[PDB]
């Protein structure tokens, strides 16, 4: 019966910057994605592994919600195997990404006159960022010989810089909010199911079944196969259910 | 002190029912007949490395071992998973806990949950930030050491903690010996009986006969000669040769040039015989676009 | 041998045909299916 | 264009403190250091220190260490400079000046404010 | 820290020079000199950076140089509006900015 | 096959490192758990040791008496 607090996520009044990107683990809901899908208020809505319509009527076990504010020009970087500032030093989707990524113009909310000095993005590093690697460290990296001693100096100032976000900018030079979905599957039962309504079960007849998104055709009969409490599925040699 | 793990440290690798089958699986298991370090809780709670995963076992008569701590520093600087079985309460927290200089039990949180005669085996492993716990409690009649025999461990808990775990420590109840082993990506042949219970197993890398058994997917081998594997001699060390030169490439005058020609009259500069560092540009991050094929 | 082959992906996202179809639109599902068709066809020819 | 507008002229007694403001505009406020330089009447230029609007990192002149404080408010684009335990020798025109953002550098102060005369 | 003459004078149209003497921790290489012009009753403006480079709007008749631990500012075709205090400035010890004492230039 | 060293102009042959099949010679496990191992087509160098034309045989004792063939190894052994 419970639903997903997408309201407080998307309609949130405050967003953190990309390097300090926030996370909200969400579970055990009934999800209606069509409310967003057909909202038609989103400048961009793409994802990989699942069509929107097909995901709406499907169950998943665990989902994460991540959000930040980037630049328009760089929106494309939020995709598997991209390069640039953000891909390298602020955020990097894994290649086999199975979530969903969304972005809309927020020039009317996040931009402000004189330039918004809030949001930040990491600039330099010794190495590439691993999947979902957060780096809040403002430690002055030392690419030289002389000691750094914390102070900002002739070697490698803060790997943290703020956007301008003047409203008077072009399209690509204006902030676009972003919300990255994550869809993962484990052996745990699917908690975040779609808005589908169950039917009664009919035994000893050839039926078209759907159990938690698992489909097939066959006759459902009682059994004496004693599943252990943690086991949900049994399998044949063919790897079929 | 060390002991013989025999055939211990085998757990159900997934949550699928199987029966009357020998199933070949690769996962982090305790290698058969491996050495486990033996610690004492008589008349001993150091920090051990976690490596890629830990087998832990204990023998009990009075429920002395009551918890585990997992993390990197275990000192309030990082998130540290804490498991406490105080009396009848399995309590799990993942706070940045301030642990004692010598943690024991007397007789920025992201998660909280609340629920010799006894051999209590456990397996603690981390895959992509998921902390998986398996355990099996079984009656025993042995004080000296780990009993010999076979018994598979069921999973109980999977915690999405996302904690970087490199070290761990135990928690003892003070007014029960324990072991530490480590898991390895071993292939096992697991034998499931008619009731879907794992009753036996072959460690595929224990010895040539075990290798034979795994190759033939059987626990029984007919008389004969079998081809089981392929031997390769391994390399020792690397040899790097490039021509000894020093001259650099004038990318400065190219990119930082003060004057450019138009596209139809596009300029060309043949360049050769340098040492090239492209990373200076690559990481310059001053370029709106950088692609190639 | 023949039976077991069905469980191979042959580079598809899944050996299970229904799982491809239940998650991808036709323009994408077709690609995944072609990988399974190639693998399975080859398998029968070998057996015969 | 770069504009720096300073607070008006001050008089203090010996032993007191003074806090001078420098309001910045016409560029990305946080993207550049602010220097303070002072000039006693009929005398040369004396470097007081630098402040980084990002976080608030400072370095002072050694001679003023322990009685100069530089601060900034990023919301209003204003840098402040406070001097405590004032003496007659602290009678000077106090300039804020905008510079580079790489700390270790020559010719720090490029764009200068109008100057604040403080008399002690 | 840097040493300048307190006064330099010249007639309209002449060339004058202003010396700046430092050490191996400032003016000596590795080092870059800047020069400021302060017109009477005004803030200093940058005149020369990087030994000899002029900001836009600085005329070519202002020229800077550096030799070892000394620097010089040359003003050719001297004009009445050149009457100002001139400060050399330099980086010091890979830690701190230092100034010269200032040179009052007077036009006769 | 061969390369000229770029720093010093000499020619070096490249021979890929030794490898070979492994056979395990066993009476059925219903009788004994003991085995002998044959390293095919190698010398008893890289690897109760008997060098045969089949490879390096380890674990089998070498006997002078001939008998009828049981588990064949190769080249009359
Ligand atoms: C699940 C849900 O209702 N999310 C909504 C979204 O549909 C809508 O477009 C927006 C309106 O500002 O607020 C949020
Ligand atoms: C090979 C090389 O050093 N090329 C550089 C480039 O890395 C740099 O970003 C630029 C600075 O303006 O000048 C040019
Ligand atoms: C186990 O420890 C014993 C000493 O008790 C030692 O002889 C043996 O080599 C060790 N084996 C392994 C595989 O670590
Ligand atoms: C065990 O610890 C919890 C706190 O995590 C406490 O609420 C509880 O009362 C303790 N013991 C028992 C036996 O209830
Ligand atoms: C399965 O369990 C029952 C006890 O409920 C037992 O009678 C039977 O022998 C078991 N089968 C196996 C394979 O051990
Ligand atoms: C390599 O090293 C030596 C200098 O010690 C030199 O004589 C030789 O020419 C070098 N080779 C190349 C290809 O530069
Ligand atoms: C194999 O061993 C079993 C004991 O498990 C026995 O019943 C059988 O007779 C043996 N067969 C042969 C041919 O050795
Ligand atoms: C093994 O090596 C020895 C040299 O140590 C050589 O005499 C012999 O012929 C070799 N045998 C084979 C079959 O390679
Ligand atoms: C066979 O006997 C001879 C002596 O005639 C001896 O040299 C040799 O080592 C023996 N070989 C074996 C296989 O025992």
């Amino acid at each position: 019966t419970n639903l997903c607090p997408f309201g407080e996520v998307f309609n949130a009044t405050r967003f953190a910057s990309v390097y300090a990107w926030n996370r909200k683990r969400i579970s055990n809901c009934v999800a209606d994605y069509s409310v967003l899908y057909n909202s038609a208020s989103f400048s961009t809505f793409k994802c990989y592994g699942v069509s929107p319509t097909k995901l709406n009527d499907l169950c998943f076990t665990n989902v994460y919600a991540d959000s930040f504010v980037i630049r328009g020009d760089e929106v494309r970087q939020i995709a598997p195997g991209q390069t640039g500032k953000i891909a390298d030093y602020n955020y990097k989707l894994p290649d086999d990404f199975t979530g969903c990524v969304i972005a809309w113009n927020s020039n009317n909310l996040d931009s402000k006159v004189g330039g918004n000095y809030n949001y930040l993005y990491r600039l330099f590093r010794k190495s590439n960022l691993k999947p979902f690697e957060r780096d809040i460290s403002t430690e002055i990296y030392q690419a030289g010989s002389t000691p750094c001693n914390g102070v900002e100096g002739f070697n490698c100032y803060f790997p943290l810089q703020s956007y301008g976000f003047q409203p008077t900018n072009g399209v690509g030079y204006q902030p676009y909010r972003v919300v990255v979905l994550s869809f993962e599957l484990l052996h745990a039962p699917a908690t975040v199911c779609g808005p589908k309504k169950s039917t009664n079960l009919v035994k000893n007849k050839c039926v078209n079944f759907n159990f938690n998104g698992l489909t097939g055709t066959g006759v459902l009969t009682e059994s004496n196969k004693k599943f252990l409490p943690f086991q949900q599925f049994g399998r044949d040699i063919a790897d079929t259910t | 002190a060390y002991t013989n793990s025999f055939t211990r440290g085998v757990y159900y690798p997934d949550k699928v029912f199987r029966s009357s089958v020998l199933h070949s699986t690769q996962d982090l298991f305790l290698p058969f007949f491996s050495n486990v370090t033996w610690f004492h809780a008589i008349h001993d709670n150091p920090v051990l490395p976690f490596n890629d995963g830990v087998y832990f076992a204990s023998t009990e008569k009075s429920n002395i071992i009551r918890g585990w701590i997992f993390g990197t520093t275990l000192d309030s600087k990082t998130q540290s998973l804490l498991i406490v079985n105080n009396a009848t309460n399995v309590v799990i927290k993942v706070c940045e806990f301030q642990f004692c200089n010598d943690p024991f039990l007397g007789v920025n949180c992201t998660f909280e949950y609340v629920s010799f005669k006894n051999l209590r085996e456990f397996v603690f492993k981390n895959i992509d930030g998921y902390f998986k716990i398996y355990s099996k409690h079984t009656p025993i009649n042995l004080v000296r050491d780990l009993p010999q025999g076979f018994s598979a461990l069921e999973p109980l808990v999977d915690l999405p903690i996302g904690i970087n775990i490199t070290r761990f420590q135990t928690l003892l109840a003070l007014h029960a010996a324990y072991y530490v082993g480590y898991l390895q990506p071993r292939t096992f042949l697991l034998k499931y009986n008619e009731n879907g219970t794992i009753t036996d197993a072959v460690d595929c890398a224990l010895d040539p006969l075990s290798e034979t058994k795994c190759t033939l997917k059987s626990f029984t081998v007919e008389k004969g000669i079998y081809q089981t594997s392929n031997f390769r001699v391994q390399p020792t060390e690397s040899i790097v040769r490039f021509p000894n030169i020093t001259n650099l490439c004038p990318f400065g005058e190219v990119f930082n040039a003060t004057r450019f020609a138009s596209v139809y009259a596009w300029n060309r500069k043949r360049i050769s015989n340098c040492v090239a560092d492209y990373s200076v540009l690559y990481n310059s991050a001053s370029f709106s676009t950088f692609k190639c094929y | 041998t023949l039976v077991k082959q069905l469980s191979s992906n042959f580079g598809a996202i899944s050996s299970v045909l229904n799982d491809i179809l239940s998650r991808l639109d036709p323009p994408e599902a077709e690609v995944q299916i072609d990988r399974l068709i190639t693998g399975r066809l080859q398998s029968l020819q070998t057996y015969v | 264009e770069v504009q720096l507008v300073q607070s008006g002229a001050e008089v203090k007694k010996p032993g007191a403190s003074v806090k001078v403001s420098c309001k910045a505009s016409g560029y990305t406020f946080t993207g550049y250091y602010f220097h303070w330089v002072r000039q006693a009447p009929g005398q040369g230029l004396e470097w007081m220190g630098w402040i980084n609007p990002i976080s608030g990192g400072t370095k002072y002149a050694q001679k003023f260490q322990g009685w100069v404080t530089m601060t900034r408010a990023t919301s209003i684009s204003t840098v402040y400079m406070e001097v405590s335990r004032l003496r007659s020798d602290d009678t000077a025109v106090y300039y804020c000046a905008r510079g580079h953002t790489y700390n270790w550098n020559y010719a720090y102060c490029d764009y200068w404010g109008q100057g604040t005369l403080v008399t002690v | 820290v840097l040493t300048q003459p307190a006064s330099v004078s010249g007639s309209p149209g002449q060339s004058i020079t202003i010396s700046c003497t430092g050490t191996s921790s400032d003016v000596g290489v590795y080092n870059y000199v800047s020069w400021y012009q302060q017109h009477p009753g005004k803030a200093p403006k940058l005149m020369i950076y990087d030994v000899s480079n002029r900001p836009s709007g600085v005329s070519n008749r202002f020229s800077g140089s550096k030799s070892g631990n000394t620097a010089s500012l040359t003003i050719s075709g001297l004009q009445a509006e050149d009457e100002a205090d001139y400060y050399c400035s330099s980086y010091t010890s890979s830690s701190t900015l230092v100034f010269g004492g200032g040179t009052k230039l007077t036009v006769l | 096959d061969a390369v000229r060293d770029p720093q010093t102009l000499e020619i070096l042959d490249i021979t890929p490192c030794s490898f070979g099949g492994v056979s395990v010679i066993t009476p059925g496990t219903n009788t004994s758990n003991q085995v002998a191992v044959l390293y095919q087509d190698v010398n008893c160098t890289e690897v109760n040791v008997f060098q045969t034309r089949a490879g390096c045989l380890i674990g089998a004792e070498h006997v002078n008496n001939s008998y009828e063939c049981d588990i064949p190894i190769g080249a009359g052994i």
